[PDB]
């Protein structure tokens, strides 16, 4: 379950509901 | 595989409204620096120009749909733990407990697109959780990101 676990954090990075990169700069 | 589905493009175009709340097409410095402000931080007008104008070709001063999917598609790094580590546990974490529970988890998880059945969802957060106590703790979602085995 260890590819699903990451796989929801690579998507939601993807996602970035908040903006990482925009949020960040 | 290289899937991608409308589910990329709906997550992006989603958000993408959300910045445009004047759905006008395409985001304004303007609109950009009010969600920005609206975000905790104000980061000076400088940066937020010259990046806008860095990213955007003609630099007309707006990010263009295309610009915006490109823009975030594209960079997706992270240059920065404690931001990827705690925005992510932030998000599963919703209710800020210190832990993951399985609810917490199940939506983050079915809201990206994905139909689990109860012994994934078992094994989804049981195997994370090393205390079985149907929870993930931060401290064991940072080993788990780790060393992972
Ligand atoms: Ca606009
Ligand atoms: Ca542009
Ligand atoms: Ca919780
Ligand atoms: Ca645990």
């Amino acid at each position: 379950a260890r590819q699903r676990w990451r796989s929801s954090v690579s998507i939601v990075k993807n996602r970035a509901r908040r903006f990482r990169m925009i949020s960040n700069l | 595989a290289d899937i991608l589905s409308e589910e990329q493009i709906v997550d992006f175009k989603e958000a993408f409204g959300l910045f445009d709340k004047d759905g006008d097409g395409c985001i304004t410095v303007e609109e950009l620096a009010t969600v920005i402000r609206s975000l905790d931080q104000n980061p000076t007008e400088e940066e937020l120009q010259d990046m806008i104008s860095e990213v955007d070709a003609d630099g007309n001063g707006t990010i263009e749909f295309d610009e915006f999917l490109s823009l975030m598609a594209k960079k997706v790094k992270d240059t920065d733990a404690e931001e990827e580590l705690k925005e992510a546990f932030k998000v599963f974490d919703k209710d800020q407990n210190g832990y993951i529970s399985a609810s917490e988890l199940r939506h983050v998880m079915i809201n990206l697109g994905e139909k689990l059945t109860d012994e994934e969802v078992e094994q989804m957060i049981k195997e994370a959780d090393l205390d079985g106590d149907g929870q993930v703790n931060y401290e064991e979602f940072v080993k788990m990101m780790m060393t992972v085995r």
